[PDB]
């Protein structure tokens, strides 16, 4: 939502330690999807557990690959993030 | 073309020191941090000294950067190679100093980048540290900070 | 002027990356060598 | 230097334990000779002949004489430069990692720089392996969102000017038809005089099994491989005939020949992956490296090369 | 795009082993048959006027006078040849008859043929007669074998 400060992409458990980009450096990797109804060239907003949606989006996020699924509910799609809009 | 194909007749005097970086030759910024993040990608047309955006093919081959802004606008392009039809990416998300393309203006003044990747008077992206300066007959450059996407 | 010699000693970078190559020809010009088809 | 430099040492010490490429086994040992460069071009130029039209009869007195003209083409080669980057730990941070068995964080995927080094340089070459096959750059199974490369960039299946012939959907599975293409393609091959010369078939392991069934009643004693390898030497002279799977193609047949006057490789002499001197250090115990890799210098000449696809659609 | 010698590089060597229909590039210059007894001019090229018929042009008078393609009651040679590096195109008279292939305007052996404004071969002055049916190079370009033999209504 509009309380977004970052991204995720590495934890150590044993310290229960996550590493994080800050918004206001761009990123491109693989983050989890809400769903898999998102395609190529698709504007993509965070919700409110931290997932990415098909699109009101604060930031700028568009989906470089389809969502790929490895788990159950576990959807990961490349995506590239580059700021905010206006 | 960043560099002038076609040959000089003479020699130049370097003797004076004043007035001598303003052409179109002039590649990166006038100030420029080592911590900078830099990116290269294809280039698609010519978008040297403008406003980049990405663009998506079929799916075949990978992303590319043409000229473009709006809210489209991905970063500036600062440098190019022409052997391998790259071009050096500046993300918005950086702040870049430099001498950019300009719509053919006062210092203060806010500009936007328009469809074509050049600036134009007023969300603002950057204020123009000089006025135009002409080069070619529709060429216009200008010294320009951007500072991200604010409304 | 080989990584499979001993007796090499790469004095900077330059001269290390030069042996490599050398060595990488080396290599194939063995394979080659011992392949029978 | 190896004195002050550890990585230096460290690759030096582990440069053996890397195989050898396979597509070594692609091509004669005449036929690759390495170049010095690392991102650039090289050209050669080629001299050709042509009749005007039909002669002419020398009788009596006569002033015009038909004319035979000439022609130059100039042929370019590619190369490109392309870099890759891997974390590893550093080389103090060692002894706080060493277990017993393993050494390195299960956890969080680290590796010592001599290992990690390794794994890396495998991974590469076969992406280049890849390239020389395919002439194309991806890491996706379904070949999508491929690199833009230089044009004068080829590999063995896309070069163009070569003979293409297509099994269409319904006989994808009839051997047949299959060999049927192959002949019509088989025919329309100009080696010109250096038919005198091996060739070399790969195919995929799908098209392998396919092979090994009688000729087709079956036959006796006689078996698909064995009628292709005959048909094959009935054009060459008579001569070797050696046949590769690879796991890389898929649905598809290559023959070319084996002369270096027809088709030549010319690598740089840095193609094979090198280490950079930068390495990327911090407070923490985790650093970065570089590794250099050049693509292109293959050359071959026109109609010279069968490439036969199975639609599998 | 239209010039002689096409600037884009070859990616292949060709194959050296077929022996027909290998003179209809429009590389080829010249004429197909060529007597030693013929007369050639160079001049000032005006544009890119290869293969075309060439007519004379007068500036203010400060520069010589140079050719440019054309056609027409102006018709004065036609060319068959051209130097970029001294942009000087090689003329040959009216006067005297040429062989060889030349542009076509976008046709069977016994056609009358007679320039346009643009230098370019056209069905019908009569000045040439076409040898062969038109060779299609280019989306556009078209060449044909003709043999010019001066004016005649």
């Amino acid at each position: 939502g509009e309380d977004l400060y970052g991204i995720c992409i590495d934890i150590d458990e044993f310290s229960k330690t996550a590493t994080i980009v800050p918004i206001t450096n761009n990123f491109e990797g693989y983050l989890v999807a809400k769903d898999s109804t998102v395609k190529v060239k698709d504007k993509l907003i965070f919700n409110k557990d931290g997932a990415l949606e098909k699109v009101k989006a604060t930031i700028n996020a568009t989906a470089l690959t389809d969502a790929k699924q490895i788990s159950n509910e576990v959807y990961l799609v490349k995506v590239a993030v580059f700021g905010n809009k206006a | 073309m960043k560099n002038p194909q076609q040959d000089s007749g003479l020699l130049s005097n370097s003797i004076d020191f004043r007035d001598q970086n303003l052409i179109f030759s002039n590649s990166g910024g006038v100030c420029t941090s080592s911590k900078d993040k830099i990116e290269n990608y294809p280039a698609k047309g010519y978008p040297y000294k403008r406003g980049v955006k990405l663009s998506f093919g079929d799916g075949t081959t990978e992303l590319e950067v043409e000229a473009g802004g709006g809210d489209d606008l991905y970063g500036v392009c600062s440098d190019i190679d022409e052997f391998s039809g790259m071009a050096t990416v500046i993300p918005i998300t950086n702040n870049f100093t430099g001498y950019l393309t300009l719509k053919k203006v006062n210092p203060g003044d806010k500009l936007n980048f328009n469809q074509h990747g050049e600036l134009e008077k007023v969300s603002v992206n950057a204020i123009a540290l000089s006025k135009a300066h002409k080069l070619t007959e529709d060429l216009f450059i200008v010294l320009a900070s951007v500072f991200g996407n604010r409304a | 002027a080989s990584l499979l010699d001993s007796n090499f000693v790469p004095i900077n970078f330059t001269e290390f990356v030069q042996a490599i190559s050398n060595t990488y020809k080396q290599r194939r010009i063995q394979f080659y060598e011992n392949l029978k088809r | 230097l190896f004195d002050e430099n550890y990585y230096a040492k460290a690759v030096a010490n582990i440069i053996g334990e890397v195989k050898d490429p396979i597509m070594y086994k692609w091509f004669s040992p005449d036929q690759i000779e390495d170049v010095d460069l690392q991102m650039g071009y090289q050209k050669t130029v080629k001299w050709d002949a042509f009749l005007n039209a039909n002669p002419t009869t020398i009788a009596n007195e006569v002033n015009t004489i038909s004319t035979i003209g000439f022609s130059s083409e100039v042929v370019r080669l590619n190369y490109l430069k392309l870099q890759y980057k891997f974390r590893h730990l550093k080389q103090t941070s060692e002894k706080f990692y060493t277990s017993d068995s393993y050494i390195g964080d299960i956890n969080n995927n680290l590796l010592p720089f001599a290992q990690a080094y390794k794994l890396a340089s495998s991974e590469i070459i076969k992406l280049i392996n890849h390239f020389v096959l395919t002439g194309t750059v991806s890491i996706q199974k379904d070949g999508k969102n491929q690199k833009r490369l230089l044009p004068n960039m080829y590999g063995l299946l896309n070069m163009p000017e070569q003979i293409k012939e297509e099994v269409a959907s319904g006989d994808k599975d009839k051997m047949d038809k299959i060999f049927e293409k192959i002949e019509a393609g088989l025919s329309k091959l100009e080696l010109g005089d250096e038919f005198s010369t091996p060739m070399m078939v790969i195919v995929d392991p799908a098209t392998s099994l396919k092979l090994v069934k009688p000729y087709a009643a079956a036959s006796s004693c006689e078996k698909w491989e064995d009628v292709l390898i005959q048909t094959i030497k009935a054009i060459n002279n008579r001569e070797d005939v050696y046949i590769e799977t690879s796991n890389l193609l898929k649905h598809k047949i290559l023959i070319y020949p084996l002369n270096s006057e027809l088709i030549k490789f010319k690598p740089s002499k840095y193609m094979l992956p090198t280490p950079n001197e930068q390495v990327d250090k911090d407070s923490t115990d985790v650093a970065h490296s570089y590794i250099d890799f050049v693509l292109g210098g293959l050359l071959a000449t026109r109609k010279t090369i069968l490439q036969v696809n199975i639609k599998q659609s």
